[PDB]
């Protein structure tokens, strides 16, 4: 018998920071949702999950009547997690 | 929805990234890969979330040009959400699979997610740390080693976020 950590190789990634509001749109469709598929459409054959979800971030940056910051919380990669989009 | 056309990675690309911090990938011709969604739209308390079906149609559509087998699962309660997620990780094809991918399309507090039972006098709030524990080595022994993302569309409280400056 060989022992292993309990909690590894984990990533999660929310819409909004805590105590604040995401914003939906009653036809197009959440905000948050719409630019991670803009990021990942582009980015999945060049940049990582952790690369990828950083940039998704930068264009939430400027704050003009709705505002919302995504946020990356209890990560435990240990390593890059390329997707490699057609293999 | 959005098409999901997502822009593939050349060959010429793939073997000029290579490394031993990298996660491992299996081959294509034998990876039984595992993608699943959970979206709330009718409430019996809280208002309905009109559009949500939209985003449904964009990440069921993404996953899938990702190699990825999507399973779609909507309006369930914080108990119901449990049973389905204990399922999901007794299956035996994350066996022959390199990665998992988790979507949550709900209401939200700083709790967690809300079921379509939740109400302020009677609530049925999901916490993140209990997602965490059935995705773990200890629950779930096929994922061992594994990369397990989980992605969240929901609200984490009630201010706008905002702060105003000179
Ligand atoms: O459903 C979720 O996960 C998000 C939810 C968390 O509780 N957030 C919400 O209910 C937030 C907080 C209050 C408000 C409630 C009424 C429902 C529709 C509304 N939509 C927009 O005001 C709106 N959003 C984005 C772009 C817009 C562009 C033009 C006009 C209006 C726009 C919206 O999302 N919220």
């Amino acid at each position: 018998i060989k022992k292993a950590h309990i909690e590894k190789d984990f990533i999660a990634f929310c819409s909004s920071t805590p105590d604040n509001v995401s914003w939906r749109h009653p036809t197009m469709g959440s905000v948050f949702i719409g630019r991670l598929i803009e990021h990942m459409q582009e980015y999945a054959c060049s940049c990582d999950v952790e690369e990828i979800f950083r940039k998704v971030r930068f264009s939430f940056e400027q704050p003009d009547g709705r505002a919302q910051m995504p946020t990356t919380e209890r990560v435990t990669l240990t390593r890059c997690f390329y997707l490699f989009p057609g293999h | 929805g959005s098409e999901g056309n997502v822009k593939l990675c050349s060959l010429e690309e793939a073997q000029r990234i290579w490394s031993a911090e990298i996660y491992p990938i299996m081959d294509k011709s034998s990876r039984t890969r595992l993608a699943l969604i959970i979206c709330n739209e009718e409430f019996d308390s809280i208002p309905r979330r009109t559009g949500a079906e939209v985003d449904i149609t964009g990440m069921t559509m993404l996953l899938q040009n990702l190699g990825y087998s999507v399973d779609v699962k909507k309006n369930l309660t914080a108990s119901d959400m449990t049973t389905e997620l204990e399922a999901f990780a007794h299956r035996p094809e994350h066996k022959t699979s390199d990665s998992t991918f988790l979507v949550f399309m709900s209401h939200g507090i700083r709790e967690g997610i809300c079921g379509k039972k939740h109400s302020e006098q009677v609530p049925d709030i999901l916490q993140l740390n209990a997602i965490f524990n059935m995705l773990n080595t200890k629950n779930c022994p096929s994922l061992k080693d594994k990369p397990k993302v989980i992605i969240i569309q929901a609200c984490r409280g009630d201010s706008p976020g905002v702060v105003w400056f000179k």
